[PDB]
């Protein structure tokens, strides 16, 4: 028991019971529009009596008879259709989901959902640090320019200075070397033979 | 004359 | 009762057309706020774009005012070898030319 | 049961009462966050992790230079030693080669 | 379908024929005899009026409820509604009375989107990184061999020694 009818209202805007109340207070209130009007209808026809008279204080309880007749099949054939209008009208199939919430259709479980919260956080901080990372890489190639270039120097003073032996006369040293200990150690044997034979 | 029903409950068994 | 079940009754259908307009027209004026919230948000992410950190430092150069001054005495020994080579195979032909009159 | 119907809908009217709460809550809740949100803009475990860990000593490479620089300047000390020994032995060798007439 | 106001109108109609049923001028008259002997013409004729009047006043009172809030055209737009609703057939979801978990169905597109595009950024600089590192790589491995060529050509140089110190051992007596 006890339907608040939640999803009847949200669409309607009123809620079904409520109106049906003022339904039912409107057509009662008309009953009893017609009846006051029969009364006070026969209650003037009734002036027009000669010879005898008809109180008038039994013609109300004879409307009041009648009356009481009409609110009783009044009330059970207004709960009938009452009940009628609750049913195929006024009602949300519940079959039937409406426009105004159409995303719940498929709805996004809480789980899926606090799991995509932290995965947008935390693809928040790893946009965050792969950003700093390309400037550090960056950083670091700027930087490693300097120690190329500066390599590229020292590379240059050995080819200037393989220049510079080769103006002059000696290009590699090693071949002289080995040339001038080779003829310094015949000069040496000369030399000695030279002086061995001096006296 | 009144003496009308008032009341009619929305929602009771 | 009576009385008392149609005051409570209508505070009743009052809860539940207002628990209804709230279930209805709530959800669209919070997802306005948070559309707009989300925008500010991926907005002031890219503000941050830069980061600009300076790293740097280095050991400079020192540069080559002494190392022409080292290519320099690397010439003088260069041509004094290179004269060598060449002044002291004459001084072989002198001492051959003695070693047998 | 006219007892049992109202206690259902005396509770409903506590239910649907924390639900227009929660509800209100909520709402404000998102409203002063995207206030706030809007107002605050006015006023290393990354990718390739290894790559950012490997980086090798820079300045001791310069370093190192500075000092390859000072074993060369060395080297051609001992090279311009030699050369005195050399050509010393030269000079001796072609005067006592003249001295002999 | 019956639009739903035709299925008004048509209870209204029903309840009106089952009231008009009671009160079946029969039971009109029995109980107001009195008066009822006296020109039963009026009688019938006030009957009448009150049946018709009655009627007529209780089908414009729904007449009137139906321009209130246009009801005419808000059971319509119902009836459209339960057309197009028709073959799912299952339970649709009722607001389960836990705004978070509503709330959560329906924030939820926003912040898929959220998260893709973030994503997509993430992914840009990604691959922006991986290109950037390899270059670091590359230049690492020029510096490397760079000093390689270096420490080459110093040995070079530092291999005279061997050549001047076999001259000084020919040099010495």
């Amino acid at each position: 028991s006890v339907d608040p009818m939640t999803y009847e209202a949200q669409f309607f805007g009123f809620t079904p019971q409520t109106c049906m109340l003022r339904i039912y207070i409107a057509f009662q209130d008309y009953l009893f529009e017609v009846m006051q009007a029969v009364e006070q209808v026969i209650l003037k026809k009734l002036d027009g009596i000669p010879d005898c008279d008809i109180s008038p204080v039994q013609i109300r309880k004879c409307t009041e008879k009648f009356l009481c007749f009409m609110k009783g099949h009044f009330d059970n054939l207004f709960s009938k259709m009452e009940q009628l209008f609750l049913q195929l009208i006024l009602r949300i199939p519940s079959n039937i989901l409406l426009p105004e919430d159409k995303c719940k259709e498929t709805p996004y479980s809480e789980e899926d959902f606090q799991h995509l919260q932290k995965e947008i956080e935390q693809l928040q901080e790893k946009y965050k640090t792969e950003l700093c990372t390309k400037q550090a890489l960056l950083a670091e190639l700027e930087e490693q320019k300097i120690v190329q270039a500066k390599l590229k120097q020292t590379l240059t003073f050995f080819d200037e200075l393989h220049n510079v032996g080769r103006d002059h006369g000696t290009s590699d040293f090693r071949e002289s070397l080995v040339s001038l200990v080779q003829n310094s150690r015949k000069l040496q044997n000369i030399r000695d033979n030279v002086e061995k034979e001096s006296k | 004359l009144d003496h009308l029903k008032n009341g009619y409950r929305r929602r009771f068994c | 009762m009576d009385s008392d079940i149609k005051v409570l009754e209508d505070q009743f259908d009052e809860i539940i057309v207002d628990i209804a307009t709230k279930r209805k027209q709530y959800p669209r004026k919070i997802l306005e706020c948070v559309i707009k919230t989300i925008k500010a948000k991926q907005e002031i992410l890219k503000q941050y774009h830069p980061v600009v950190h300076p790293l740097d430092l280095k050991y400079d150069p020192d540069p080559a005012p002494h190392m022409e001054n080292l290519k320099c005495r690397g010439e003088t020994v260069a041509k004094e070898i290179s004269e060598a080579m060449k002044s002291l195979p004459a001084l072989i032909e002198q001492g051959e030319g003695f070693s047998q009159v | 049961s006219l007892e049992a119907s109202v206690a259902e809908m005396k509770e409903y009217i506590t239910k649907f009462s924390l639900e227009r709460q929660t509800w209100d809550q909520l709402l404000l809740h998102y409203q002063q966050e995207a206030k706030e949100i809007l107002s605050r803009g006015s006023t290393l475990g990354s990718s390739q992790n290894e790559v950012l860990n490997t980086k090798p000593d820079y300045q001791k490479i310069l370093q190192n230079q500075s000092k390859v620089f000072d074993c060369m300047e060395l080297v051609m000390d001992e090279l311009q030693g030699s050369v005195k020994q050399l050509q010393a032995f030269m000079d001796e060798s072609t005067q006592c080669f003249q001295k002999v007439s | 379908t019956i639009s739903r106001v035709k299925l008004l109108d048509t209870m209204v109609d029903t309840f009106l024929q089952k009231l008009v049923a009671a009160g079946s001028y029969q039971r009109f008259t029995d109980c107001y005899k009195c008066f009822y002997q006296l020109q039963p013409a009026m009688t019938q004729q006030i009957y009448d009026k009150f049946i018709a009047q009655l009627q007529t006043s209780i089908r414009e009172e729904i007449s009137d409820i139906k321009e209130e809030g246009n009801l005419e055209a808000v059971l319509n737009a119902l009836d459209k509604i339960v057309e197009e609703g028709k073959v799912r057939k299952e339970p649709a979801w009722r607001p389960s009375g836990i705004p978070e978990k509503d709330l959560h169905s329906v924030m939820a597109p926003y912040f898929l989107q959220q998260r893709d595009t973030l994503r997509r950024h993430v992914q840009k600089q990604e691959a922006e990184n991986q290109q950037l590192a390899d270059a670091v790589l590359a230049g690492r491995r020029q510096v490397e061999e760079l000093q390689l060529q270096v420490q080459a050509q110093q040995q070079a140089w530092q291999a005279l020694h061997r050549e001047q110190r076999e001259l000084v051992a020919v040099l010495r007596e």
